[PDB]
């Protein structure tokens, strides 16, 4: 399985043969942007399983 | 046990050997040590498997 | 020319080894490239 990691994920940067199945979490900094134009910088976590 | 003449055998165990005039000792070989869930791969070069 | 394939064997008489070629750049998507689900870079 060839995973996307880094701080601003990038593909293809983890390589493995198992899959984690389990409760983590992985985090991703976004750039989003509103009605007003102020370009905002955003520190998210996403927990999955 | 009869043989002709170009065979080959593992002869193996406690005992004692003196080859016969006409037997050829090609080969000593060892028992592999292994545990329980452990193991080689081997090939029966005969049949191909 | 026929593929022989499963078993040990041993070439009778008038057979002989026939080489197989591949269209150019064949041999490196075979090889070099293999698996492409496996990476993609
Ligand atoms: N072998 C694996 N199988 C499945 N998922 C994995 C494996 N190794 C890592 N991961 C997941 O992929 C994500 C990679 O992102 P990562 O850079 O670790 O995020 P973070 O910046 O939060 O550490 C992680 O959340 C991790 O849980």
């Amino acid at each position: 399985l060839s995973l996307s990691a880094g701080r601003p994920k990038r593909p293809h940067a983890r390589r493995a043969l198992c899959l984690l199945l389990g409760p983590d979490f992985f985090t991703d900094v976004i750039t989003i942007e509103t009605a007003d134009h102020a370009r905002l910088q955003l520190q998210l976590a996403y927990n999955w399983h | 046990v009869s043989h002709q003449a170009g065979d080959h055998w593992l002869i193996r165990g406690p005992l004692e050997y003196v080859p016969s005039a006409k037997v050829e000792v090609v080969e000593e070989r060892q028992a592999i040590p292994l545990d329980e869930n452990e193991g080689i791969y081997v090939q029966d070069v005969k049949t191909g498997k | 020319v026929r593929a022989v394939i499963g078993s040990t064997y041993m070439l009778t008489q008038d057979e002989v080894l026939w080489e197989k070629e591949l269209p150019p750049g064949v041999e490196e998507l075979l090889n070099k490239g293999q698996d492409p689900l496996a990476d993609r870079g």
